[PDB]
């Protein structure tokens, strides 16, 4: 039962500070990597960040790079975005995503399971 | 990266008969393409990945194909809860998505 | 005929000839080629390709491996480490 | 022993699409190029499509140029034939042909080892 | 591209006798043309490749001849198993088939 | 559905560049040898270039020889006409032609498919 | 004389808790890393899980995924296998597997020294 | 992950004879693949690490080789504590086993 | 100091496998692509298979097609041929040939260096 | 807001040593590679050097290799270059330009972000 | 290396004329050419990487094309503040700029 | 592929006579055909590779020639050991092997 | 400052081994191949050996094939030439020569910098 | 592989004359051929790489050229310091060098 | 693990010239591998760690060198207190040993 749920959404103002927390439960957290995906009406699915099994490595996309902090806790079983310099265009639902069904060393970056996503918009 | 395109926009299909998506991609993927299905108030789920592999708890209804930058997703015989909307990913440079197909009554 | 002239004649036109057909053959060999060379080449490249990408592949695979090792190493140093810190 | 299975086929309307595929065992695959040949009776065998050895290039004939797609692929020994925006003229029985006997440089092209055929018909 | 005639259309010959299949191409093909045999529900078998090398397993009971525009593929002594409908092909320029000679019983 | 569309027409001053671009679709691009043949009033129909399959050779006419480049891009099924130092001579209509209706080694050089044409006039 | 000998099996309901034990001796137990093996007839052997020589990493296959935890006492020479959520189809013959005959780095993963097995079937 | 199988399901070879086992992989798994013997009614018994290392205890009789999607186990002179089911396993992704192929009296 | 043996060699029945390999040595392995040659009395000369440097093609002989395997290991310096589904018309001598004495780019495929061979006897 | 702070400039005598600091903020530091460049008047832009992301990999141009020595440091957010045995062909404007403006793996070399450059003078 | 040649060294435009640059290569380059904009006193921006991909925050004006040895970039409608010295830049075979064209008023 | 004839079967010449061996294609392998050497009991040696490139070791006396369809293998002045059977191959196209010439003492 | 300097000469008997040493410096060592260029009075110059940038690969010629080794140490800016089972014909001066000036994809083989050599007498 | 020759053996040239060196190889080396001096007891020296590039700090006097199989080295105003041995290398096929040529005083 | 092969087992030579001793790996060892030699008598001496490093009071006639799987042991000039036999460890993967060579007068 691979259950993933979201957190810290709400109402923001341009230019502020946000943090989302994933809580990640029915599989061993710590062996797999992690994504959040975000989706804009109108432009569809859009992916975020990616973090490591252990943190090691962190990437993000062009559209958020150097706004973006995402984290992890593998003792909590939790997954952080941090959401700095917000602006209007990062209004969406973010979905918190696991890596892979199982593991495949050829085969990895799809996101066999989805959280529910929670609602974050930009505005005044 | 890649921009990922899916044609047509919109599918219609009668309950029954044999509904298929093409999903093209800028550059070459290989074999790195999945499909996920979205219904309205819910969070995409993985169909197919790869190119064919199929998600454990998904019926054989569901046959994707393709290779190269040309993919298809074929439903053989489109029951009622298969009406949603169906986007492709390649995860082979990046992470990216197409804009999604919706499948329609008729 | 004996007598024909054997020599090459200058006069033939030595400009391309446009009207040769564009259009890529069909009735090309789709085989592979067993006479190909099968030893490998010396004449390649020995130096590094500045030209490869430097930027960290965000591709490679997150997960965990399995597959790593899981038995202890008896290689690992057994002499106690002098640099280890000696304040409180 | 050179087996070729075709599969795929089945009963389209027309402006719809039919995705063939063909599965070759007994021979080394990557090695040869490989037909599709078409049987319309009344009219007889006509040529569809032609692949590489390795993909690189593909022919068409002219009734289905633009419409066709061949593909193959070489970790699994399988050729495919993606047919869209199908017409009732291409209603026969599709063949899946090796090029060759063996490797001739100078003689290639002709139907070594044929497949049992696959039926598809366009009507409503 | 190049169009293929055969004639006769269908040749009557009872078993035992030799019966003899031509084929005529619109321009010249050189020596690259293959003959096909096909029976009732089956797939055609390659007798013949090139202008007359034969095919492995295929009897020396077929024999083939010509060049240019003008093939003929012969039949020394028709056996019960050789009664079926011949097609013949060129390679040379595109890939064109004849319209079939058929061999039945007198 | 052979579809040949031209674009980047307009008006330029003697002496400047300009390009047309033609964006073909509805074939196998890279199978196909394309022209540029170029509609003048009171003139007629007048051939302008020719490109390989490969863009291997290329071929001009006599009046815009040097002056005129063709180019092409099979990935993303394009033709090019760089146009340097243009004259007066060159008000014309330009037309994306496609070499042949089907493959034939012996008949080459007609134009089976045509573009709609763009309009390209010099003046000051 | 590496001896394996496992334990805790027995016949439980669907949804309930069991937990195996494996007792190891005639090695080095806390220098090696030991596995699951489970053996379903009509479908073969298939591997559960592995555990590090000191516990620190721990691997589950995908069917046992979130459901299954494998834990190891260095000071009793134990492994434990605790199977929550236990379904029917975990009803198979557990076989405590010791992983490679000796330590090679670039070999591991495959099973030198198996266990008598235990019997384990879920049923009403 | 990596589906291992085995042809063909069993083999008939009477004490003295060579027996010939196959496994093939759907991916390359270099040279990481071992090998068990599982008598009715015991645990499997390691046979062959790596691709052709023999396990201590293992009469030499057991040889077997392979590299990359074909592998083959071959037991020189079959005695007749050598009926069993004899399991591939591959340990480069994942740990997956094969179907099993046995060996019975002929 | 050029040296190739070949081993595996013996008698079998029809339709069984065998499996020959060869030990080269006195030469850099990994630089060359290996044959196997096969001489029957009555016959003449005959080849059977070709292996590039790196093993990434694989070429064999019509009568050979689909049933026998060319591998290499270039980290034991060995060259195999697994025979599956041996016939009566398989019984020669197997050598084990390199190809070309040196590197040349345009004069490769013959046979500078063969082994001793071995002997493939299919009977009952 | 990709920011690049260039730093120790100035003037130095030929064949002394100039180390060269370039400060970089606003990106996630380590999963890129940093290069610099030379600017100098009459002769146009220059490249200088390259280094890898984790520093694995450095590759310098020709007219500095051996004498120019390039550095990174993943914590600091840093970019050094040290100058050894100047020469008063060295005298430039010295850009710190990032690599690509986001990852893409078939399209890397091109400098999306340049620092604002400083002066280094060698005369006496 | 590649040796960069850009013609002409300066051309002359006025403001809403539209305005155009070439680049050429000794050897092929394929599709993997940067253009870079300078004005006086700043670090050289890039406009346009690739052959024609244009950098975010460029406005649609700037256009470029070209591919092997032929390279343009073209402003449809050069407004005033597009005045400065634009390099080109190749990165298929090393690292090497072009010595840079001037556009200035006319 | 390309048949291999070679004439006469056998060749009688007493030590330190000149004897010449011919070897005749069906189609045309250019420059490409090497020579072999094989006597009783022992692996054939490579004695002329190309056309008339003579291998590492062998004799001047031995002296390839010829190119095409028709090609020679001359012996300027036969020792004792030079008794044995001569292969004919062509690598152009496949690889084919030659029946064999005989040299036997006269 | 590209220095190049040799070691490890001297008188050996045939049939005995010798290695040759390669001191490098001036140039980042690991970024270039380096080869061994042989030359005897009365024959002039031989290429004897290659080596990739990081030892994947290494080429001997004809004459040394099986016989000599070439090898490389990054670590230590260190070329190696292990000559084993020498002969009368290997009397000649060895130099250490780095392939290129400086990298160019499609030009490189040419030995830019030399070293002073050493030379190897073998007889008795 | 590719045999590599030179002409003359020697060249006598007084101080400012124009001295030509020549080379040409078996086989077409396209243009990859480089050109070497060596005085006696140093090492050889690369002047020109490819088929008429300079190495840095070669003055201007050297000049390269040609292409297929005749190469020429053209010295235009030859001075006191270059009397030595030129060497002819292709490194298209292989490795190999020329015999060499001497320059020396008339 | 990995298996150590040392080649030649014995080597005949007089005091005052060179001797090599030769040791090579089934793997990559990269350059962890230590010399010993022993006497007949007592236990074995550390003559050489890591792959060229020497140990104190070792002269320097001792000299290895070598990385990955060929390694050499080399001996400037032979003396003759120094008579014995010479084995080779890796300590990379596990702790194995060479058979050991033994130096002999001649």
């Amino acid at each position: 039962q691979v259950q993933l749920v979201e957190s810290g959404g709400g109402v923001v103002q341009p230019g502020r500070s946000l943090r989302l927390s994933c809580a990640a439960s029915g599989f061993t957290f710590r062996n797999f990597g992690m994504h959040w995906v975000r989706q804009t009406p109108g432009k569809g699915l859009e992916w975020v960040a990616v973090i490591w099994h252990d943190g090691s490595n962190k990437f993000y996309a062009d559209s958020v790079e150097g706004r973006f902090t995402i984290s992890r806790d593998n003792s909590k079983n939790m997954i952080y975005l941090q959401m700095n310099s917000l602006r209007v265009e990062d209004t969406a639902i973010y979905y918190c995503a696991r890596d892979s069904l199982f593991y495949d060393h050829d085969n990895s970056g799809y996101y066999g399971y989805w959280g529910q996503g929670t609602l974050v918009t930009v505005s005044s | 990266q890649i921009v990922m395109t899916q044609s047509p926009a919109t599918v219609s299909v009668s309950p029954g008969e044999r509904a298929t998506l093409s999903c093209r991609a800028s550059r070459s993927v290989t074999s790195k393409l999945a499909w996920y299905q979205q219904k309205p108030g819910q969070a995409p789920r993985l169909l197919i990945y790869g190119a064919s592999t199929r998600a454990t708890g998904i019926p054989a209804r569901f046959s994707g194909s393709g290779s190269g930058t040309e993919f298809t997703l074929t439903i053989s015989s489109l029951q009622s809860e298969d009406f949603a909307v169906y986007f492709c990913q390649q995860y082979n440079n990046g992470f990216t998505f197409g804009p999604g197909t919706k499948v329609d009554f008729k | 005929d004996p007598n024909a002239n054997p020599n090459v004649d200058p006069n033939a036109n030595p400009n391309v000839d446009p009207n040769a057909n564009p259009n890529v053959d069909p009735n090309a060999n789709p085989n592979a080629n067993p006479n190909a060379n099968p030893n490998a080449n010396p004449n390649a490249n020995p130096n590094a390709n500045p030209n490869a990408n430097p930027n960290a592949n965000p591709n490679a695979n997150p997960n965990a491996n399995p597959n790593a090792n899981p038995n202890a190493n008896p290689n690992a140093n057994p002499n106690a480490n002098p640099n280890a810190n000696p304040n409180a």
